């Protein structure tokens, strides 16, 4: 999320065994980074 | 800045002529250029002005609809197209540079400018 | 007609009124984020009890 021009990244890694979809359950994402960018963003893409 | 005009000469009434004036140095992106003329024994008179950004043009009444001013930003050159030349158009034409930016284009008709070219004589028979 | 350039120049002459004289302006905004506070005053720190 990019709020007020500050790019906040929260994340969580968990092991799973499923080939179908998102596992059902509950787990929290801890903050990792806060980038003070001020960059207006409207689109994004992934890189593999 | 240095302003250098070219293209003056003798032409018959009814013809058309393109003036060139190259602008160099610290060319402001949000300024304007104007052409003015002074006939022997007369005061300097505004002819036409063009804003460098956007290219909007303003013309004196004596030439509006006949003359066209244009500029090529990449080449830093402004042009005065003097169509339908008349006897009264005989004068020295000077290319002039504005640094100050005005919100109202018409103000460039009366503003005292900063730098002036040397002038090139056009004489209409 | 009804088509104007949005900007206009300032007239800064040495003889201008103080109201019209140029003023340099810096605006400091102070911010407390989802982050450690990293801009602190010169106040010296002390031992912990």
């Amino acid at each position: 999320k990019n709020i007020d021009g500050y790019f906040k990244i929260y994340s969580k890694h968990t092991p799973i065994n499923l080939v179908r979809d998102l596992p059902q359950g509950f787990s929290a994402l801890e903050p990792l980074v806060d980038l003070p960018i001020g960059i207006n963003i409207t689109r994004f893409q992934t890189l593999l | 800045v240095q302003l250098v005009e070219s293209g003056g000469g003798l032409m018959q009434a009814g013809g058309s002529l393109r003036l060139s004036c190259a602008v160099s140095g610290r060319t402001f992106s949000t300024a304007a250029m104007g052409w003015f003329r002074q006939a022997p024994g007369k005061e300097r008179e505004f002819v036409a002005a063009i804003r460098w950004s956007g290219g909007s043009a303003y013309y004196a009444d004596s030439v509006k609809g006949r003359f066209t001013i244009s500029r090529d930003k990449a080449k830093n050159t402004v042009y005065l197209q003097m169509n339908s030349l008349k006897y009264e158009d005989t004068a020295v034409y000077y290319c002039a540079s504005y640094q100050a930016t005005r919100s109202l284009l018409s103000d460039y008709a009366t503003w005292p400018y900063d730098y002036w070219g040397q002038g090139t004589q056009v004489t209409v028979s | 007609f009804n088509c104007y350039f949005p900007l206009q120049s300032y007239g800064f002459q040495p003889t201008n009124g103080v109201g019209y004289q140029p003023y340099r302006v810096v605006v400091l905004s102070f911010e407390l984020l989802h982050a450690p506070a990293t801009v602190c005053g010169p106040k010296k720190s002390t031992n912990l009890v």
